[PDB]
């Protein structure tokens, strides 16, 4: 059975706060298409051949 | 004709399609051989009753 991930359990005292120290600079990539093949058929050579 | 209109716009416009047609025709068939023995047949002295 798969699992959706790790069990983290994050502290919720009355009065406690995370404050980062460092920071990390990343650098993601996405991939999106912007166009397909143009084609056009032959309505009087894919029908009739010859 | 290809638009109902005899005000084209400008641009350029798909019309219809056009094909070479062939001139020659050739038919090319494998090479005459295994002759039949009808000429050794037709051509002998004693041939039967």
């Amino acid at each position: 059975t798969m699992s959706l991930g790790a069990e983290n359990s994050v502290a919720y005292s009355n009065n406690s706060i995370a404050i980062p120290t460092n920071f990390t600079i990343s650098v993601t990539t996405e991939i999106l298409p912007v166009s397909m093949t143009k084609t056009s058929v032959d309505c009087t050579m894919y029908i009739c051949g010859d | 004709c290809t638009l109902k209109s005899f005000t084209v716009e400008k641009g350029i416009y798909q019309t219809s399609n056009f094909r070479v047609q062939p001139t020659e025709s050739i038919v090319r068939f494998p090479n005459i051989t295994n002759l039949c023995p009808f000429d050794e047949v037709f051509n002998a002295t004693r041939f039967a009753s």
